[PDB]
């Protein structure tokens, strides 16, 4: 193939009709295939047998994200800058209610664009530049355009160094299969020379330029834009130079004084932040760590060592393969990648890192939901690509008899566990709230489970958090106050409108949730794990890896056949998960409105965007709408004629696409053929059809458009329900 | 130069023990874990003898107390020659 | 043909020893005037006290770079042109006696060496004529920073 | 490795870019004869004299007018006979292809040996100013931006602003 091989065509191909697998598209015409090829344009089965180049591909479509990332955000950033709210804000934060975004007026729109601002018509954003941004200290618009442009530069070249690959003539095998360096390097002087080089240039001047902001003034009343050097009168104030110490080092005397750092604990008032000044420290004591950390080392060593009776032979060359299989190497990454995403989310809402959050309420909770959806879609993708390993990458078997083949050797097993521990909860985890109503309908308070009527009686308080905050017992030293304000001991005092921050004390109707999500987490998981588990081999079917991680359902026998696999293992899994995150958003803003996020008023007389209505009411399950759902949500359905509408006017369609995926999801296949056809019949009679024999869903395609569409349909109705209960009150 | 060039005899000094100390904890390494303290091949005591860091914290030491009266609690001293 | 560089393991410093003697006679006008400097206004300040006692009276006009695209075709000239064979000096259109070279393809001071005959005296590899001026090179380059300001030379 | 354009309309470009670039002569001779105004100088009054205007648009529709029929009639005929159906010799019809358009129908044909030339002689004349002419015209319409743009006065629009120091124009010259 053979247009025409090797030595002898530059002359390219386009034409002659294209390619896979070997009886390959037919000639002779179909649908599918136009379907195909979108998928699984990646799978590595085909392509080449040996993996030879591929790695050499995965680098540059790697380059492609890196640059469009850039591509983006150099959008964001201009967008930004010059469509500004943002210089208007800033003098005026607390006040502004803040947009990059505006439409043009045609047709209706317009509608959309309501004044966000220092007096401009806008559309109101919450992901916060404006906030990622307080920290440029200098200021004004057009350079914004010149971070921008530095932007598409970083783009372009981080764009043509995958040119400068495989379309380039380009690299090979020892590479990548010699390691032997890699976190060697990365870890030491990237995640070192960054957070490193981020301390030079977060206080070098940022925590200048923003150490006297936290006042007003109208910038570069303050700033200068260069400024910043040789010169330094100005660190002075925020302190010396160093006066006489040495690099470090002790024979230094302090009778006043210890180096900017000076560790914080809590919170800014009238910026509540949390010390933008801790913020150097932090990320200095970092890449020290990683600049000594990433001067390991060249491998197996230290894998090939310790074993155990239980403990795995296979540890042990745990895999040469390691170094290449690649899809493995992925699956672990997303795992980490993803569950690492969504720690984020939490340390965020209860210790914010930007100037102006919380007092931002629904600019900092978009985020938590945001990020949380990608610890989780990342997660359950780290199985997949497990599954995608256990079928298929190496050749051949020698990976032999360890510690996995270990695992396996139980697996009707560990699987075994894990159901049971989910009807366990279940009945535990949910049955519970039911019984509520089944008794709060039947009305006897008495005996419902109530945070008031089953006894533990009115204190949560010691666990942990109560151990947390009170703090310094210890060996800890520091700083009036937590880590994370929120924990139970200490402080009214959190800000200037508005409450941002408090202790959360939860009791039970804390405690019921948390479990949800126990058993929750846990149900997922089970179909993920005994999906990628039984991968390639079942009680089920033998012969069951052969084609496929995808075939459709192996056979109308063996009573059902059907689902089995593990794309379908990673698509009933992923149908879980979208609850598993759906639940746990639930969760955070009922608590977060009807407890926390505040006001503040004479007298400090907290009062909660709710004044707590979850007490006695999120036990219910139907205080779940009655206090949730049909609750807020009156922001959603009143949202018309006004401004941000469009989420009042997404939240029919997509309350629409969802309520489409059932008929994808739901239905057989040879049907929409049997009806397909009634259609090419009364194509044929004016002659208007056959070429491209018009083709139904390929069976699993068809999943592929359950499933994906239930997601973007049942997810952004609540991007929609949520955007339009924090804008406007809250 | 100060008592910051005292300093840069001193960077010898944090810079140096460490270093000087470096060889003998690496010298013969594939030891992994462990010692005299442990399997086979005592001889008991503890010892007198070897290096890499036994005498160096005494470094640390020895500058304080030179160092040490004379900047000290106007610094002795005591003479006795005085000195006669 | 759609472009040509032939790159063997060392291309780079083929040039570099190269990117070195211009760079390095660049260390130059250091060897042998020395700041635009900067952004430029003056009009009122240097970085950040500079001067005292702006830079300079200056001309200079920046028109530069207008001249560095433009000698730039000089470089890439050179190049091609010697790709060479030769027709090139055209010569007097008509007639008759053109003695007149001057020698050479230079390299050198005779275009021709030349003058072959000479000392008696003054009486008594040639990457070290490169190696020594990076070593001239680098080294204003920090002499640009070439301060410690707060305190000044310890050793001293 | 390298793009291949070579494209196949393409001999067609260039005649395109004869036009374009043949047109883009009027342009400079005779604005810029200019009347290197001028001795001095100039009055319309003559048609228009007051007959409420003459052109606006309606001076445009006879000007295409006249041409349409040109452009038109035109390429329609620097060539092309034979003019039907199946199958190919590329041109991309190629109807002409073999036939040349005619078999014996006419004189369709011009000059000596059973051809359409002028003949052997000249690239001359007109090969490296016609298309030298491609380049001229290109640098000198690029020079009509440059020419222009900057509206001394009338117009800033939408500052980001940050000019003056000065004004610009054409008269010829430069400053500096
Ligand atoms: C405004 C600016 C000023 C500045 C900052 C520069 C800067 C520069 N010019 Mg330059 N130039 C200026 C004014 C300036 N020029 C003016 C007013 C003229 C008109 C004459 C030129 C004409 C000019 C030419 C023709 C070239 C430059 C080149 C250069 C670059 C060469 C780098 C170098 O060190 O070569 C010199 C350093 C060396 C180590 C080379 C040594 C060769 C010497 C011995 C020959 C000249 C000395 C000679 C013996 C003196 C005899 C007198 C003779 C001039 C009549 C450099 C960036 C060159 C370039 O960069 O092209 C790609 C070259 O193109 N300039
Ligand atoms: C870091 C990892 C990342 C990478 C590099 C890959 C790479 C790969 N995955 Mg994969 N995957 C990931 C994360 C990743 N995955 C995650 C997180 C999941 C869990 C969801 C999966 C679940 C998954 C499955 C089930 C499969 C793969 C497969 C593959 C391979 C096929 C790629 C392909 O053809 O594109 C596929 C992309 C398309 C066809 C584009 C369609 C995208 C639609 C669904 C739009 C999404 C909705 C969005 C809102 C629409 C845009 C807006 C619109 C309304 C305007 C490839 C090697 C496939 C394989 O067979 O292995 C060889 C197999 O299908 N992946
Ligand atoms: C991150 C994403 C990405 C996205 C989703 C957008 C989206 C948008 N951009 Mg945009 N832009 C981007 C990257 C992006 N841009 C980049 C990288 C640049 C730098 C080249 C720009 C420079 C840019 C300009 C100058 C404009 C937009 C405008 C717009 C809006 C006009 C819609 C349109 O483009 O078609 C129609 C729309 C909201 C327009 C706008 O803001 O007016 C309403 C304005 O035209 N963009
Ligand atoms: C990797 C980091 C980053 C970078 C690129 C710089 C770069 C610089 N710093 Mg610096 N700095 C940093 C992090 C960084 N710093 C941090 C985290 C702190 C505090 C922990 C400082 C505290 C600091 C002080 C007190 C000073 C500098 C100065 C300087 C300048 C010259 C001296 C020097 O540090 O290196 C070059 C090395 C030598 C000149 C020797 C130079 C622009 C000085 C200056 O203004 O210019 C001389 C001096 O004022 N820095
Ligand atoms: C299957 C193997 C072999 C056996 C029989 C054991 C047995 C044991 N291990 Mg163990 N271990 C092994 C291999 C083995 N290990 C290996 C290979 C490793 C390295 C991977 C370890 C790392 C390890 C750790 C860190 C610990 C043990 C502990 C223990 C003990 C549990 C405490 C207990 O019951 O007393 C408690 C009874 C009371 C009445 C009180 C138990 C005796 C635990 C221990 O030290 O004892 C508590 C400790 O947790 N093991
Ligand atoms: C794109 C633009 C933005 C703008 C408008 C500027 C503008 C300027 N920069 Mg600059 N700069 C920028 C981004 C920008 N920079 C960025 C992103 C960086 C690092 C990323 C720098 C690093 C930088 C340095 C190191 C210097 C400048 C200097 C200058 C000034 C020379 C001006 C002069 O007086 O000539 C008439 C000028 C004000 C120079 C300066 O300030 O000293 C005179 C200095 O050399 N800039
Ligand atoms: C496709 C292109 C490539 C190729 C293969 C050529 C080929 C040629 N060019 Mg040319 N050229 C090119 C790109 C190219 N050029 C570019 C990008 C430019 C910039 C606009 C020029 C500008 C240019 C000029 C000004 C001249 C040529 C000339 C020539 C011809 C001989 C050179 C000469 O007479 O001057 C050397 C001068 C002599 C007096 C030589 C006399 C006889 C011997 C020396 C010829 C060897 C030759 C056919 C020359 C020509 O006659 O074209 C009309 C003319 O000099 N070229
Ligand atoms: C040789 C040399 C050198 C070097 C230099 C350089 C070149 C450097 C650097 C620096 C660096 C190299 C830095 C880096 C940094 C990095 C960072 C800082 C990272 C980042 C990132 C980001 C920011 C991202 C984010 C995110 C996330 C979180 C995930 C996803 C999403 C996003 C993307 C957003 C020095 C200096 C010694 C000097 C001398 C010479
Ligand atoms: C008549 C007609 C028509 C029709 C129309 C209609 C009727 C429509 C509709 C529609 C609907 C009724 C619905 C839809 C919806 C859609 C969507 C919806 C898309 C998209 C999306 C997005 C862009 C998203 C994003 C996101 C993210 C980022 C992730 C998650 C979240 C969210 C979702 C937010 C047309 C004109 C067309 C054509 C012609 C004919
Ligand atoms: C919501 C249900 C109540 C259950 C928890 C109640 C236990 C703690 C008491 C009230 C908690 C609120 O804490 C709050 O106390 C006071 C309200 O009376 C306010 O008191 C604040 O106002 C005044 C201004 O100088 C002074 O009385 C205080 O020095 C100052 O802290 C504060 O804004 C806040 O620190
Ligand atoms: C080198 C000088 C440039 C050439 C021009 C000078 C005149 C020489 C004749 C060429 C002029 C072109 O026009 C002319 O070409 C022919 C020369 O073969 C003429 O004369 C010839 O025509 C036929 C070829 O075309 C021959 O088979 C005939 O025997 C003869 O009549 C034609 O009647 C006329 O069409
Ligand atoms: C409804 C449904 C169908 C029928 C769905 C079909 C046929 C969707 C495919 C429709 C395509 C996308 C229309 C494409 C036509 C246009 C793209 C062509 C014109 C181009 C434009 C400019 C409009 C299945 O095939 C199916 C298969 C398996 C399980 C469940 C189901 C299922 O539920």
């Amino acid at each position: 193939l053979v247009d025409r091989d090797p030595i002898k065509t530059s002359f390219e191909q386009w034409a002659k009709p294209g390619h896979f697998s070997r009886t390959i598209a037919k000639g002779p015409d179909t649908t599918t295939w136009i379907w195909n090829l979108h998928a699984d344009a990646h799978d590595f089965d085909s392509h080449t047998s040996d993996l030879e180049e591929i790695s050499r591909k995965v680098f540059s479509a790697h380059f492609g994200q890196l640059s469009i990332i850039f591509l983006w955000l150099s959008g964001m950033y201009f967008h930004g800058a010059r469509f500004s709210n943002y210089e208007a804000w800033l003098n005026d934060p607390t006040h502004i209610g803040p947009s990059a975004q505006v439409v043009w007026p045609i047709v209706g729109q317009e509608i959309l664009n309501g004044d966000v601002g220092g007096g401009f018509r806008g559309i109101q954003i919450t992901s916060g530049f404006f906030q990622i941004w307080r920290a440029s200290g200098i200021t004004s618009e057009l350079q914004l355009y010149c971070t921008a442009i530095g932007a598409l530069v970083f783009a372009g070249l981080m764009l043509f160094a995958g040119w400068f690959h495989y379309h380039k003539a380009a690299p090979k095998l020892a590479w990548f299969q010699d390691v032997e360096s890699m976190l060697n390097h990365h870890l030491a002087g990237l995640l070192g020379l960054g957070s490193l080089s981020w301390a030079r240039h977060q206080v070098h001047v940022s925590l200048p330029i923003n150490q006297f902001l936290n006042a007003g003034v109208d910038p570069k009343e303050i700033p200068l834009p260069h400024e910043f050097i040789l010169n330094r009168d100005l660190l002075a104030q925020l302190y010396p130079s160093f006066a006489e110490g040495a690099t470090p080092f002790f024979t230094l005397n302090w009778s006043k004084y210890a180096d900017f750092l000076t560790f914080r604990g809590g919170l800014d008032p009238l910026t509540g932040g949390l010390w933008l000044t801790d913020i150097a420290h932090h990320h200095l004591a970092i890449a020290i760590l990683f600049l000594i950390a990433g001067h390991m080392y060249r491998i197996k060593d230290i894998l090939e060592a310790h074993k155990g009776p239980f403990t795995g032979q296979g540890h042990k060359g745990l895999y040469e393969i390691l170094t290449t299989s690649w899809h493995a190497q992925l699956s672990i990454n997303l795992a980490m990648l993803g569950s690492l995403t969504i720690v984020v989310a939490q340390h965020m809402y209860s210790m914010p890192p930007y100037p102006y959050l919380a007092t931002d309420y629904a600019t900092q909770l978009s985020l938590f939901t945001h990020h949380m959806w990608i610890g989780g879609f990342l997660i359950v993708g780290a199985a997949a690509h497990a599954a995608i390993f256990m079928v298929r990458d190496y050749d051949p078997t020698t990976r032999y008899n360890d510690l996995l083949d270990r695992v396996l050797r139980h697996r009707d097993a560990i699987i075994s566990h894990l159901n049971w521990v989910c009807i366990f909860l279940g009945f535990h985890s949910f049955g519970l709230y039911i019984h509520n109503d089944t008794m709060s309908a039947l009305g006897r308070p008495q005996d419902m489970f109530s945070d008031t009527a089953i006894q533990l009686q009115p204190v949560f308080a010691q666990w942990i958090q109560n151990t947390h905050a009170l703090a310094p017992g210890t060996t800890a030293p520091g700083a009036t106050a937590s880590t994370s304000l929120t924990w139970g001991g200490g402080d009214l005092v959190a800000v200037g409108n508005k409450v941002a921050l408090l202790p959360i004390p939860l009791g039970t109707a804390d405690f019921l949730v948390h479990h949800i999500h126990a058993f929750t987490i846990h149900v997922t998981v089970l179909i993920l794990l005994k999906g990628v588990l039984f991968a390639r081999s079942s009680r089920l079917i033998p012969d069951k890896a052969n084609l496929g991680f995808r075939f459709p359902c192996d056979g109308p026998g063996r009573g059902g056949t059907c689902q089995v696999s593990a794309w379908d293992h990673v698509f009933l899994g992923l149908f879980w998960m979208y609850n598993s995150i759906s639940v746990v958003i639930f969760h955070f803003s009922w608590k977060m409105q009807s407890d926390v996020w505040g006001t503040i008023n004479d007298q400090g007389v907290v009062t909660h965007i709710t004044a707590g209505n979850f007490a006695q009411s999120s036990i219910t399950i139907n205080g779940w709408l009655r206090d949730f759902l049909w609750a807020q949500a009156s922001q959603v359905i009143q949202s018309y004629g006004s401004s941000l509408s469009a989420y009042g006017l997404f939240f029919l369609g997509a309350h629409f696409v969802w309520a489409f995926s059932l008929m994808f999801l739901f239905s057989g296949r040879g049907y929409w053929q049997e009806l397909i056809e009634s259609i090419v019949w009364a194509h044929n009679k004016l002659k208007v059809a056959p070429a491209t024999q018009p083709r139904a869903l390929s069976i699993v395609q068809g999943r592929a458009v359950g499933v994906t569409h239930y997601l973007l349909g049942g997810i952004a109705t609540t991007w929609a329900f949520f955007l339009a209960r924090i804008i406007a009150v809250g | 130069d100060f008592i910051g060039s005292p300093t840069n005899l001193i960077m010898v000094t944090s810079t140096s023990l460490m270093l000087f100390a470096g060889r003998f904890g690496l010298a013969p390494s594939a030891n992994r874990k462990a010692t005299a303290g442990l399997k086979l091949e005592v001889r008991d005591s503890g010892l007198q003898t070897g290096d890499p860091a036994g005498f160096t914290l005494a470094d640390t030491l020895a500058c304080g107390v030179v160092g040490h009266i004379i900047g000290v609690g106007v610094v002795l001293g005591l003479k006795n020659i005085g000195a006669l | 043909s759609d472009p040509e560089g032939t790159g063997g393991f060392i291309e780079p410093r083929w040039l570099a020893y190269g990117e070195v003697i211009n760079g390095r006679f660049a260390m130059l006008g250091a060897v042998g005037l020395g700041k635009v400097g900067l952004i430029p206004q003056e009009t009122a300040l240097a970085w950040f006290q500079t001067g005292v006692i702006y830079n300079y009276w200056a001309d200079n006009y920046t028109l530069f770079v207008l001249e560095m695209a433009l000698m730039g075709f000089a470089e890439h000239r050179r190049f091609q042109d010697w790709a060479k064979p030769g027709s090139m000096g055209k010569q007097y259109f008509l007639g008759l006696e053109k003695g007149f070279g001057g020698s050479g393809n230079p390299a050198y001071p005779g275009g021709p060496f030349f003058n072959p005959l000479g000392f008696g005296k003054d009486e008594k590899k040639l990457k070290e004529v490169k190696n020594g001026r990076l070593a001239m090179l680098a080294i204003l380059g920090y002499f640009i920073q070439g301060l410690v300001t707060g305190v000044g030379p310890y050793q001293n | 490795s390298d793009p291949e354009s070579l494209r196949w309309n393409v001999q067609a470009e260039l005649v395109h870019s004869r036009w374009a670039m043949l047109g883009a002569a009027g342009i400079f001779i005779p604005e810029f004869l200019t009347k290197l105004g001028i001795l001095n100088t100039p009055s319309w009054y003559t048609a228009g004299e007051q007959e409420y205007f003459t052109d606006t648009t309606t001076l445009f529709i006879v000007e295409l007018v006249f041409i349409g029929w040109a452009e038109g009639r035109r390429w329609a005929d620097i060539l092309n006979p034979g003019c039907v159906n199946t199958d190919p010799i590329f041109p991309n019809n190629k109807l002409t292809g073999t036939d040349v358009g005619y078999p014996g129908g006419l004189w369709f044909d011009p000059l000596g040996w059973g051809s359409a030339s002028p003949q052997k002689l000249k690239e001359l004349r007109t090969k490296e100013i016609k298309n030298g002419r491609l380049a001229m015209l290109a640098v000198m319409g690029a020079w009509f931006q440059h020419i222009y743009t900057g509206t001394g006065p009338i117009d800033n629009l939408f500052a980001h602003l940050a000019d003056p120091g000065h004004a610009t124009i054409f008269a010829a010259f430069t400053p500096k």
